[PDB]
């Protein structure tokens, strides 16, 4: 059973930096496509960044060049480095694990963490 | 969306993944352990023809047939395994 636990969220000043972490359980970690998604209040969940087993990454255009996704396969960890944070980055951030059952042409299963709040605010 | 690809043994489903797939195809595992082999077989079934696994921008996984543009949430073979579960249940009764 793949299970995800995010941490590192909270209040952050606009223009600041923040690193989110997620611990993943299960044996399939290194083959999974790991990702970060975010849901602004009242809105849909949206890709932030992801990274497949081979290390290919995709970023949503609004965070490209400010954010970086990385994985530590030995520790079963995913990370999101955030820079130049803006008010529109305020959202609940979820870690995602897309798990393949075949290297090609297979079923994939979709797992989610519970999310961590990031609030980009000058009250931080 | 974007096709799901691994890029450049671990693929064996967990007992928990098999339990969940068994429920999805209509098996009550606690009561019907004799049906679970259909879940073990069906969960690793290949996508037919030109079907590929994809993930949309909200993170939801779906299946897309690049040859004809058909799309669906479930694996295209899951309906076949639902039917086999019903037949196997009746056969064993």
């Amino acid at each position: 059973q793949v299970q995800l636990q995010e941490s590192g969220g909270g209040l952050v000043q606009p223009g600041g930096s923040l690193r989110l972490s997620c611990s993943a359980s299960g044996s399939s970690f290194s083959i999974n496509t790991m990702g970060w998604y975010r849901q602004a209040l009242g809105k849909q969940r949206e890709l932030v960044a992801n990274i497949n087993s081979g290390g290919s990454t995709n970023y949503i255009d609004s965070v490209k060049g400010r954010f970086t996704i990385s994985r530590d396969n030995a520790k079963n960890m995913v990370y999101l480095q955030m820079n130049s944070l803006k008010p529109e980055d305020t959202a609940v951030y979820f870690c995602n694990a897309a798990r393949p059952l075949r290297p090609e042409g297979g079923r994939w299963l979709n797992y989610w963490g519970q999310g961590t709040q990031v609030t980009v605010s000058s009250a931080a | 969306g974007r096709p799901l690809r691994i890029g450049d043994e671990t693929y064996i489903p967990s007992e928990q993944e098999i339990l969940e797939f068994a429920r999805e195809i209509g098996i009550d595992p606690i009561k019907e352990p004799e049906l679970m082999w259909l879940a073990r077989e069906g969960i690793v079934a290949p996508l037919p023809g030109e079907w590929k696994p994809c993930q949309d921008i909200t993170g939801d996984i779906y299946y897309f047939n690049f040859a004809n543009g058909q799309s669906m949430w479930d694996h295209p073979c899951d309906e076949h395994y639902r039917s086999l579960v019903i037949q196997e249940r009746a056969k064993l009764s």
